[PDB]
């Protein structure tokens, strides 16, 4: 196996400080994530982004920044007038209910109201801070029927075994355009088996003798099992978005001039993407694959005799449950049966996961807000993201053995191997004949350009695939507007 | 089924016989008839 | 994989429309020219650009709310609905300052299940509900007692009938085919004299076996029927507000967003059901060859002997189950690989009563919602919307999408085409399989837009798409060429 490439982490030298912005009361500066560590080597003491206290060169702007209607002075939110004293808490300061009759809080927030409001990181697959406001209602009393509500209860005082009125309705957050509650499932199963044997002899004798024999026996099994279940599906709104208060202030805190640090920080805190639509589900996948083989040969002549035998068995088995209870997802993790599926399904009534979703890059959020166009900022946010998806990208996390996942944890890469310890040489049980893919080397920076030509480049992987291994979707060059 | 039925056998009256208490209902009865006759003239399997 | 991905393209922009007199904005749009596929990069940009205006043309936007303006939502409600003890405005506005409230519903009354789900329009081409168009929480007085089993329900004002219509089908097939063959052929020849002798032998076997088992079992269970009223409809306020934001000028991009947000057509009649499709498909084969020979001479003497023996066995099996109504505990156990014991099937159907899918549905184009009692300059908004609806169908129809491998199906959500892969093939284009070949089902390219007026023609081809490569299925579902009058 190849030797390790462990190196200590580097951040860059610092940039020069940003000036002391009013209301923010802060200077900022950054380091360019110059080279976070390869799979081995000690971490950076430092970090990408800095804030320091400073007094401003001019006096802070008043809440006239919201225009003709109210803004909660100690936080971000500019509000439509009807929200002040509506009977519900519209901002983090709560002043929209200070110094003054919605009952709609009778219904709990829709399952997934959180994870669909959270941003997302295509470089690490993690969530981020709230992008939408998961609990903003805009004064709407928009209720949604729970298509899974049906659950049994028994009453000893009157002899009824019957289904409970609990969970029947949810309050939809204003940021979800619809969230639908239709029940579905879909399962797809394959089995393929192949089984072969061959047996051969030859003999000659004269008065010398020679005799030869060959044997082979072989077996293969593949199966794939996929299931999806859905309890509801949803789509976020694409106009008049109410941002998270944390997002809103963290956005207003951004510079009108292009400086990478504050836009990179808002990207990192609010995510690379926002979830535009998704489906709320339980997925169970199970995959089971086997190979076996056995072979022999004999040779006799006059005299002397020789024999040999060789045989193999290998099994790959996966069981993975997304959604359900901690208990029953342990059941269905450990065993596939008419037992483990049914109770897992009962637990998806209570604890669903977002199983599949569609998304847009984070800068598109702004144009769809009530704030009016922010074009200078929106372009700075994009311009930073167009560096960020090179700089923070798991593409830099380097070689993973045995098909391990490269992911950047903040400032430091991991290779999550499916067997053995992480990083280089994840195997000692598997032979050097093991099969593993080639997968992408990173984007270049934007190359030097001409009136009709600019390029950005890739490699399918640095090495070839391990033995018979697969390869990338296939690219070398991409082009840009210069 | 005693608690969730369907219609199993049916005797019919032509739909036009229902038109009642709308403007021009008198005329609309005959016109819904000629329109049903013409609907049947499109729909009758004889075309196939 | 044999790929080089296709990145998105929208067109170069339209010219601007002139400024709208009532929306006080101007608009520019692009056609989607090539969808994202093979994970080629999106270019979506939310499909539009818009700007403010300084023009002073007259506007007649004041279509009178005769009843009461719902302060937040901009809905109007008739005066008998104020203080009915119900939220007719969406934001509870109508029930403010009630000197008394009068209730109507004498008992608790559930919404019929999924009745708020039916409230949303469909994108007919992805076959998807997109977002909310009619207010299925609006009750117009109402409170008429309806029953299903012993449960009691409230009917949304928009709905003509929700009734069980309780029907069920089961269709089952099992098939077996088998075929066997065995052949054995021999020779023997000899000579001797007193000295010399000779001998020869052959023995042989060739053998074959085949089987299929195929099973399909489908059940369709249809335990509600929905019909929406023909018109006099009460709109969901989020739809109503994009409709009040459409230009009277024509520029397709703003109209496109209504179909994205609220669907192309509204659902007018639907049968509401559960389906339980099960299929099990098996092909099995076996073969053998055996062969054995000798030759001998005697004078001194010599012997030759040979054996050659061979066997193969295989199965390919696929199973698919689809279930489309019920509750998650039943749904997973039905979704299990084994043919469902009739208790499961019972408890599943019992829950289909409480969470149906749409089985079959008849839909009307969304411009029949746009109405003079609801919008100013309505008839221009209709004519615009009709044209935009035709242009939108040309965008959402899948035909732009390059063909999937492994007989995969494209559905073209958003602005990306993703090939849904059947059982037995995998990867972005559905390339990756153990199998030799798969039958392909045909679909056309995008149709040519029109020829000239005075008799007009549209034409289609299948050049890559066609069934004959690797011996596919049906080529067709409609007319390979099309023509009409200009007026
Ligand atoms: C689950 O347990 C049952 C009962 O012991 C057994 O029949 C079945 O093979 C097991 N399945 C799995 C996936 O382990
Ligand atoms: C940031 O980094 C420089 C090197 O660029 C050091 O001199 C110092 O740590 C500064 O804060
Ligand atoms: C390479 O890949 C990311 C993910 O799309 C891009 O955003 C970025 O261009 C990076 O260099
Ligand atoms: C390469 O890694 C995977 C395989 O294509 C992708 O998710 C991504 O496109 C990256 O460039
Ligand atoms: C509209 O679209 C073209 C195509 O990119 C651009 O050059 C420019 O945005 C134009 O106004
Ligand atoms: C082009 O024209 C018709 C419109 O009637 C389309 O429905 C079809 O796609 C055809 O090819
Ligand atoms: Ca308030
Ligand atoms: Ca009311």
């Amino acid at each position: 196996a190849a030797t390790p490439a462990a190196v200590t982490c580097q951040l860059s030298n610092w940039s020069e400080w940003t000036d002391c912005f009013p209301c923010q009361d802060k200077k900022y500066r950054h380091r360019s994530l110059l080279q976070p560590n390869k799979f081995g080597g000690t971490i950076c003491s430092g970090d990408i982004w800095d804030q320091a206290s400073c007094s401003s060169s001019t006096t802070c702007v008043r809440q006239a920044q919201c225009g003709q209607d109210f803004q909660c002075k100690e936080t971000g939110r500019c509000l439509k007038r009807h929200l002040v004293c509506n009977g519900d808490q519209d901002c983090l300061d709560g002043s929209d209910e200070d110094d003054c009759d919605e009952d709609c809080s009778q219904y709990e927030p829709i399952p997934g109201s959180q994870k669909a409001a959270l941003g997302y990181n295509i470089l690490t697959q993690e969530d981020a801070q709230s992008v939408y406001d998961a609990s903003y209602y805009g004064g709407q009393c928009e209720t949604v029927y729970n298509g899974e509500w049906r659950e049994l209860r028994y009453d000893s005082t009157c002899e009824r075994l019957y289904y409970g009125d609990d969970e029947k309705y949810f309050r939809k957050p204003y940021n979800f355009l619809k969230y639908h509650f239709e029940a579905l499932a879909d399962t797809g199963i394959s089995s393929e088996f192949y089984d072969n044997a061959n047996d051969l002899l030859s003999k000659v004798k004269k008065d010398f003798l020679n005799e030869l024999n060959k044997y082979n026996e072989k077996k293969f099994i593949f199966t794939r099992i996929f299931t999806k279940v859905q309890t509801a599906h949803f789509k976020m709104r694409k106009d008049d978005i109410m941002l998270d208060e944390g997002m809103l202030q963290s956005l207003m805190e951004l510079p009108d001039q292009y400086n990478y640090g504050m836009y990179a920080k808002f990207i990192n805190d609010y995510g690379t993407h926002y979830i535009t639509s998704g489906s709320m589900g339980g997925i169970y996948e199970y995959i089971l694959v086997i190979d076996k083989a056995k072979m022999e040969s004999l040779g006799i002549t006059s005299g002397k005799t020789e024999r040999a035998r060789k045989a193999m068995a290998v099994e790959d088995i996966i069981s993975r449950v997304r959604g359900g209870s901690s208990g029953w997802s342990g059941g269905l993790a450990q065993n596939r049966s008419t037992i483990t599926y049914r109770s897992w399904g009962r637990s998806l009534k209570y604890n669903p996961v977002v199983i599949d979703f569609e998304m847009q890059p984070i800068h598109e959020v702004l144009r769809h807000t009530s704030l009016g166009p922010l074009e200078a900022k929106r372009q700075n946010l994009r311009r930073a993201l167009d560096q960020y998806l090179m700089e923070f990208n798991a593409c830099r996390c380097g070689p993973c053995f045995n098909n391990g996942v490269p992911i950047l944890e903040g400032t430091s890469c991991r290779c999550q191997c499916r067997l053995g310890s992480l990083g280089a040489a994840c195997e000692q049980t598997q032979t050097e004949g093991a099969k593993a893919d080639g997968s992408w080397s990173c984007w270049s920076s934007w190359s030097v350009c001409r009136a009709g030509i600019q390029e950005r480049r890739r490699e399918c992987d640095n090495p070839a695939p391990q033995n018979g291994g697969a390869s990338c979707p296939g690219r070398k060059v991409q082009t840009q507007a210069c | 089924v005693t608690n969730l039925p369907q219609v199993i056998k049916q005797k019919l009256t032509p739909l036009y016989e229902l038109v009642k208490e709308v403007p021009c209902a008198s005329v609309k009865k005959l016109y819904l008839k000629w329109a049903l006759e013409e609907y049947l003239d499109e729909f009758d399997p004889c075309h196939c | 994989v044999t790929l080089m991905p296709i990145d998105c393209e929208l067109s170069s922009w339209s010219s601007w429309t002139t400024c709208d007199p009532c929306q006080k904005k101007r608009y520019r749009y692009a056609y989607l020219l090539q969808p994202s596929q093979f994970h080629g990069e999106p270019c979506n940009f939310s499909d539009k650009e818009v700007e403010d205006c300084v023009t002073n043309r007259p506007c007649r936007s004041q279509v009178r709310c005769e009843g009461f303006v719902c302060a937040q939502t901009g809905r109007c409600v008739n005066r008998r609905l104020l203080c009915n003890g119900d939220n007719d405005c969406g934001d509870q506005s109508d029930e403010a300052n009630c000197r008394r409230i009068y209730k109507k519903c004498q008992h608790e009354m559930d919404q019929y299940w999924g009745i708020g789900s039916l409230a949303s329009g469909i994108n007919l081409f992805t076959n998807s509900f997109e977002g909310p168009v009619l207010d299925h929480r609006y009750y117009a007085g109402g409170c008429s007692p309806h029953y299903i089993l012993n449960t009691r329900f409230r009917k949304p004002y928009n709905v003509e009938s929700y009734t069980p219509q309780t029907q069920g089908k089961y269709e089952f097939i099992l098939k077996e085919y088998e075929s066997y063959s065995d052949f054995e052929r021999n020779v023997t020849e000899k000579m001797a004299s007193k000295d010399r002798g000779k001998h020869y032998i052959r023995r042989t076997k060739r053998f074959s076996h085949t089987k299929s088992v195929f099973l399909h079992a489908r059940s369709d269970l249809e335990v509600a029927h929905y019909k929406l009223k023909p018109r006099s409809l009460m709109l969901h306020y989020e739809f109503l507000q994009r409709v009040k934001r459409l230009p009277l000028e024509y520029s397709y991009g703003e109209y496109r967003d209504l179909f994205r947000d609220f669907g192309t057509h509204y659902i007018t009649e639907a049968v509401l059901g559960g389906i339980y499709e099960y299929t099990l498909v098996m092909n099995k084969e076996a073969m053998e060859r055996g062969d054995y020979t000798l030759n001998n001479v005697h004078a001194r003497g010599i012997l030759n002997e040979i054996k050659d023996r061979n066997k193969r066995d295989t199965m390919v099996e696929d199973l698919v189950v689809l279930v489309r109504g019920g509750a998650s505990e039943h749904i997973t156990t039905l979704a299990y690989q084994e043919l469902p014991t009739a208790d499961l099937m019972q408890e599943w159907g019992d829950a289909v009563q409480y969470n149906p899918a749409i089985i079959k549905v008849k839909v009307e184009p969304l411009y029949e919602l746009v109405t003079a009692t609801d919008f100013a300059y309505s008839s221009t908004v209709r004519q615009n919307m009709k044209q935009a609806l035709e242009e939108f169908q040309k965008e959402v129809s899948s035909c732009h999408c390059a063909p999937c491998q492994g007989n995969g199906v494209p559905v073209l959500k958003g602005s990306r085409c993703d090939c849904i892969c059947p059982v037995g093939s995998q990867g972005l284009a559905c390339e990756v399989s153990y199998r030799k070949n798969t039958p392909i089902d045909g679909k056309w390219n995008c149709w040519s837009n029109w020829s000239s007026c005075s008799g007009r023609r549209k034409t289609r081809q299948r050049q890559c798409n066609n069934p004959p490569p690797q011996n596919g299925g049906s080529p067709c579902s409609g007319p390979a060429s099309e023509t009409l009058d200009c007026s």
